[PDB]
């Protein structure tokens, strides 16, 4: 068989990945530009909302170190490619959980309809990638909405998950926060409610 | 926006770090004990952002004068990003991190008794041009203790978060430094079983690059999933 | 005062540096043309001065305290001073000097754009004891580029001085550290036509008296000429 | 043949021999006991002398950043090996070179004579070792003095040097300095009037 | 009481059996999950007893005589106590315990079909000498046949205890027969990986140490984490 | 790097450790000197307890193979190396559960508390070694007293342990036997609350 | 560490050069186009001058089949590269010495100044490279002039030179050839007063 270059191989992005990508955190000074968690102005199109959760170990403690990218599609189920603080909408983003709580926030908008290759419709999601010390390479996710439901139960790529229980650990919870809605996903790295992770 | 016109090589999970590796602690309990679900790429994998546009500080890529001159060897990272074809990848984001010339961190968490560098914040920046090269100055971190077995130091490294072209390449790393000692000794760098992939990390003395009676250079050249057109589907 | 009871082995000119070794300009008008006159060992040859009643200071050989902490890898070096014949060297001096971190020297005549550190000298001495034992703590030196070639730089290295029982065994010479790229490539080093001289100059790196969380340590041990009695004489 | 372990290498002292050497010349601050250039206080039994000179590379030029070692016995021929600043007098002493004018000095007494292995007395004489930057290796030598002829013709060291006109190389030269008793030894490291260097 | 003088060399756990060792099939159950938690070395750690004053009794140290003569090939077993530095282990305890002529031991629990040994009881102790050195007169003992996979026999062994001077240093483990076949195939050995390891399990016969017309003797010498002084704590 | 002598590999204990080690447990006459389970004389200094627990197995299972071996401070936070049948405090003790019940049991003081390397104090403990069948090399842990919740919290060794959930399993708590103060102190090797075990 | 393609060795231009480099001088009929030593036109900007000398080997006899090359600045202190026989001013040359006389000539311009790396003015200055039989490898040195003392006293080039005496090497002595300024600028390759030849 044909053998390209060998990709470069992943670490684990440490305790400490703060200083690198998300300064305030690591209590460091910020420079005029950063990538961070509000990916939509007050002004985007689309209904906004708040996404927060927590990361727990295979032992039900909080990893509270972890670093999470998200990418998705707009309201209209395009993918904003084009990264500028000036946008008024951001496809991608960046979060960390608190050394304390342990909890994560992100201020967005709920994604449209994107449909796969095959051309069917995926059901709203949004891509995580989830980083942090113990972790070798990092894990691929998708967090989807419960209310949602009928687009849910269509999904292609939900559908390929083999037990319908584990389906149920992809989709966050619909809550308010200060009056605000909000969808809460939590992800069990290992053990029960184990999150799905993907390879693709 | 963007579109589903590339797909990227399947990776080779064989090559990089399993999930479990056990004599770096922290794996045991970050670890998943299901199989990774494989699912088929998607315009939501097969596309991810450009930073063409973000707004780069003067010194973005200069540790000596971003953040007084830091006390330590001068040195320039260098190198460029291709794909598994060989391709460059021009206009992408790379970013690192690391400790000071004595090994502690600017990072609240750190405690080594190491002090911080009051001329050194240990954060760079900058988009890969269009041979897909890239450059940073800084100073040569040192090895760190760290609580893991009971007299593990890491060797000296520096951490890098590469973009690429999707999401699916989006990666992270880390460079060592030729001929260092610690390297065969960390279990972080025993969580790759291929010996041959762990010299793919370590950045190569390169005297070509260096700046006579000023500072060295080190080469690390990063390779990202191959990207090819999508055909017959 | 001392007497005549020693003799010491000959010196292998031929596993030492030469005189002339033009890779290192400064040898060509340095050394000698004529040949060196040997001559046979007497007292003023086989004794030397014994340092067991200088005032060494508390913090001599703690060059981390001697000079705020420096900046730096910090490291412990050790080793042992024995004799050709394997016999140890009890009470005698070990002198030692280097750059700081980032490879600038505390003298007039350096001129090397790094910065000094505020808390760093470079100077530390002590006896060996009983055993023939030594240790210093200190931080490890970073490269130094030098006006030899047009882009020469010298490998991390300390300079050290060794007094042994008599002017005879008396040497001078530096200290390498294991796996530095540049020592391959110096002048200084390529003086030695040896290798396996090469090798005797490298430290290596001694995890099991390191301290934990603390600092690393290296292994330098010293050979001094083998001392026997006189026979038949 | 039967091997032994092979003795360290040398290797130069390099530019900044001072800094670990002669911290006075280095331009540090010294430390309580330094061994310098003042082998003898001003009580010590013997004819007090003054001993100076110059270091010349290949070129003729003056080595400016040369370190030089010595050892001597005291008035009486006696080796005093028990290294003390309380000392009246001690056998050993160091000294370095200006980097202005490049002229080393030492403060000691006129040695006694002392007889070799085979019991035959020895001319008066200071052994030196030299160190500097461009010096792979120390060169040994002597310094004789010029009005100690009967002595000198008679030594068993200096008659070992098979050309005559070499031997004169290491007579160092009577003069005053202040008024007082001197000798100027220079040393010629390499070309005319190169110093004899021996090897023990 | 004891003091805190001493540092132990840091145990290396990929040298020892891992706890999970599958083929082990008791292991299974009992290895921890978790990792284990590395902690500094203090007087808790660094103290253990001396058995100096125990009250040894006459035939403590002789299996031929401590419980008729037992039935069996009559060995000697006889070895050195010292640390990684090759430093010698002085009056520490040494304890053995083993099967009989046929492989059947002296407990409750061992319902092995061979019989019993009126005369064997398998059973001994004693104190190194001041030059670490220790001595056994026993009885070679048979291999044993356990319920693990369906024809498992272990290899004839001798099971040992050894103290040394702190909890630290505090071993048990178990001696094998030089050429025994059983050896290789054996899943106990087995849970070492390094087959070099395996190799210091293995007694040697000694001829030189043998009483002619009487018994043949095995030599085991073992070694004990390596003891050194604190340095710059 | 530098390479010293590698240590004697372990090996497991075995089924029949008690032959050698816990006579009488093996139903074998003992010895007129045997290391056994009781560290006091009730004429010792101190507060006299009576500790015991179970071992258990992953599967919940009571080890009664195991054989434990302790080493603690007497009343005044000593530790008693010289060990003699004799003295009225033995630092070293020997201990092993039964073939029926499982339990193990130890008669000693409450010991005192010790300083670390850096000269803190560290909360009363007994240091333990598990051994068994099964046990390729023997498992490390302590013996933390639940009374001493003071000290437990300032302790530096406790505080290595980076999830509180994960101290409560070193902490023994106290009853009575018989009117007599009692700590019991049960081992999880594997499992739902294992207990932590070092490396030192 | 990295290594590139190793660079083609250098190799001696032997003592028939001339038939390839100075047609001339091999006794051979020319082209139409060759370079030569005339780099300035009668009509070029700047102070004219002639420049002379003689190369010597290390037995002090004339090197007669010395081959030279020359790169200089203009008049402004600009480096003139696109050659062309047309242009006024040529700033690289070649001349070669009389396999008579031997001796070498050139017709230029006093270059003007032109600053280092680091932005200090180098003294007005020839960068001259040489080729001869018996040379392996090509000489570079520089030509100053003796009477821009001020400057090059002042060059950070001819500062890194460490001996002074070995600078007056690097410097023409200015006279009048035919009533025109002439410099004379020997060569001595080997021995006494051996000019200063550089690496870069
Ligand atoms: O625990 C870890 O994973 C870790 C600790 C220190 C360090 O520098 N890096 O890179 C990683
Ligand atoms: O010129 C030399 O000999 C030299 C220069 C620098 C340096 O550090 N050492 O060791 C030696
Ligand atoms: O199950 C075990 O671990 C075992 C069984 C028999 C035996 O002799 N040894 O040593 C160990
Ligand atoms: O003397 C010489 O260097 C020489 C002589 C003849 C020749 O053909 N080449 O090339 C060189
Ligand atoms: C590493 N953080
Ligand atoms: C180096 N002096
Ligand atoms: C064997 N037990
Ligand atoms: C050919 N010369
Ligand atoms: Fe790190
Ligand atoms: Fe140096
Ligand atoms: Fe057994
Ligand atoms: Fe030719």
């Amino acid at each position: 068989p044909i053998e390209l270059l060998p990709e470069t191989p992943s670490q684990t992005a440490g305790p400490y990945v703060h200083i690198g990508l998300a300064l305030e955190a690591a209590g460091n000074p910020t420079r005029d530009q950063e990538i961070w968690n509000r990916l939509a102005k007050p002004d985007a199109p689309g209904e906004h909302i708040l996404l927060l959760g927590q990361v727990y170990d295979g032992n039900g403690h909080l990893v509270r170190d972890s670093f999470l990218e998200v990418w998705q599609a707009d309201a209209n189920g395009e993918y904003q490619d084009a990264y500028n603080l000036e946008n008024a909408f951001n496809s991608f983003g960046r979060t960390a959980t608190t050394f304390d709580a342990g909890e994560w926030t992100l201020h967005t908008v709920k994604p449209g309809v994107v449909n796969n290759a095959a051309g069917v419709p995926m059901a709203p999601h949004i891509n995580i990638s989830l980083f942090a010390r113990g972790i070798n390479i990092h894990l691929h996710t998708r967090l989807y909405f419960d209310d949602e439901a009928q687009a849910n139960a269509k999904c292609p790529v939900l559908n390929l998950i083999e037990q319908p229980q584990r389906r149920e650990t992809l989709i966050a919870k619909r809550c308010e926060v200060d009056g605000k809605t909000a969808y809460r996903f939590d992800i069990r790295i290992q053990g029960e409610g184990e999150t799905v992770f993907f390879d693709f | 926006p963007a579109q589903d016109n590339s797909r990227f090589v399947i990776r080779d999970r064989n090559w990089h770090p399993k999930a479990l590796t056990p004599d770096y602690k922290t794996s045991i309990a970050r670890s998943p004990r299901q199989a990774l679900v494989s699912i088929p790429q998607s315009i939501s994998e097969t596309t991810g952002p450009n930073f063409s546009h973000l707004g780069f500080g003067a010194h973005d890529h200069d540790l000596l004068l971003n953040f007084g001159l830091p006390i330590g060897e001068r040195i320039i990272v260098a190198g460029r990003v291709v794909d598994q074809y060989g391709k460059p990848v021009p206009n992408t984001l790379v970013e690192m991190w690391q400790a000071n010339a004595g090994g502690r961190y600017r990072h609240k968490n750190d405690r080594y008794l190491a002090p911080l560098d009051p001329n050194f914040g240990g954060v760079g920046r900058c988009l890969t041009d269009s041979d897909g090269y890239y450059s940073f100055r800084t100073i040569k971190p040192g090895p760190y203790p760290w609580r893991n077995g009971p007299n593990d130091w890491r060797p000296a490294h520096i951490h890098f978060g590469i973009s690429g072209p999707s999401i699916a390449t989006k990666l992270i790393t880390q460079l060592y430094f030729e001929g260092d000692p610690l390297i065969p000794m960390c279990p972080i760098v025993k969580s790759i079983a291929n010996p041959e992939a762990v010299q793919q990390l370590i950045a190569k003395l390169d005297m070509n690059n260096a700046n006579p009676m000023d500072c060295l250079a080190y080469r690390f050249d990063i390779v990202l999933r191959g990207q090819r057109k999508t055909h017959f589907e």
